[PDB]
């Protein structure tokens, strides 16, 4: 069972649940030995990690992992493999066209990070290579960016 | 039976009381004490994000409703808060179902920089003095752009003999609530 259906709707077999609503309840598991664990639901932060890929070879590929956290409190998302966060997003970058990226999920986990790949090699006409990301969940009902 | 409860603010709850028919006739069900019409039910939120549902029975009679409550506030990008009902007997033995609506610097090796700007509200942006500042608008073309709810603008100096420095762009929601400032600098 579920301890509000309404925040979070269960199925009582196979264990699947769908976040409804913003908030915080139970599952629960009826049959002897009877056991509970409490969840949350809520994206409010996003962290790049650089790994030191400093920009310095235009036949490298340079792949940022993505951490994401949720509203108010900036817990990071469950990264389970029973989970789709159902997050998609968008990767680019602005004022500069020395280099392009994109946008990745990697296959088999709740883990995703931005790909950047040079177009040449930095001329003195060159403050930065500025990174944009966006993300939303499958249906964008919301939008947030860095 | 909706009693007029338009949804605007995701600290409420939106209680919308359920009534049945009888099929082929379209009587209403006998709503008496000394009764259970052995019914459940499932409500649901179909297309949008912006809220949950649930089915319940008002303890101690023969009435039901649906109650839905927001996860956030109503950004443009959403038609409608479409909810979803499905009745059926204690049993299964039939299905019936339901849907109705409810700071910056710039400089002689960089003399442009790009503004992007997420949301769903269009959004106003300003320059303080437009006599050391150029700012303008840039067109997506591209419709993933569009998606993105990315608002983008140029900022530029007005000319490249006349450095400046902590010149305040504004921006601001197109309903004058929401209010940034962002100062500028030119060297």
């Amino acid at each position: 069972s579920s301890g509000d259906p309404s925040i979070l709707q269960v199925d009582p077999i196979t264990g699947k649940a769908t976040a409804i609503a913003a908030g915080t309840t139970t599952i629960n598991y009826i049959r002897n030995p009877s056991s509970q664990t409490q969840v949350v639901i809520s994206i409010g932060r996003i962290k790049v990690d650089f790994s030191d890929q400093i920009i310095n070879n235009s036949k490298k590929r340079y792949e940022y992992n993505l951490k994401f956290f949720t509203a108010g409190s900036d817990i990071e998302l469950s990264q389970d493999s029973t989970i789709d966060q159902n997050i998609k997003g968008i990767c680019t970058i602005k004022e500069s066209t020395f280099a392009t990226a994109f946008f990745e999920k990697v296959k088999g986990k709740e883990q995703y990070r931005c790909v950047v790949q040079p177009s040449g090699v930095a001329t003195s006409s060159i403050d930065k290579v500025t990174l944009y990301v966006e993300v939303s969940n499958a249906h964008k009902t919301y939008q947030y960016d860095t | 039976d909706f009693s007029d409860q338009i949804i605007n603010n995701s600290k409420k709850r939106y209680e919308y009381n359920l009534k049945f028919f009888t099929a082929g006739s379209d009587i209403e069900l006998s709503q008496d004490s000394t009764i259970d019409q052995n019914i459940k039910g499932i409500c649901t939120i179909k297309e949008s994000t912006f809220a949950t549902a649930f089915f319940e029975k008002v303890k101690g009679k023969e009435q039901y409703r649906c109650v839905v409550q927001p996860s956030g506030v109503a950004t443009s990008s959403i038609d409608k808060v479409t909810l979803y009902v499905e009745v059926s007997n204690a049993h299964k033995t039939y299905q019936y179902d339901t849907t109705i609506n409810l700071k910056i610097q710039l400089s002689p090796r960089q003399s442009t920089f790009i503004l992007n700007i997420q949301s769903s509200s269009p959004i106003f942006v300003e320059s303080s003095d437009n006599s050391l500042l150029s700012v303008q608008q840039i067109s997506s073309s591209g419709g993933d752009d569009q998606l993105n709810n990315l608002y983008k603008y140029a900022i530029q100096p007005m000319s490249v003999s006349t450095s400046f420095q902590n010149v305040p762009l504004l921006i601001s929601s197109a309903d004058g609530k929401s209010k940034t400032t962002v100062t500028v600098s030119y060297s």
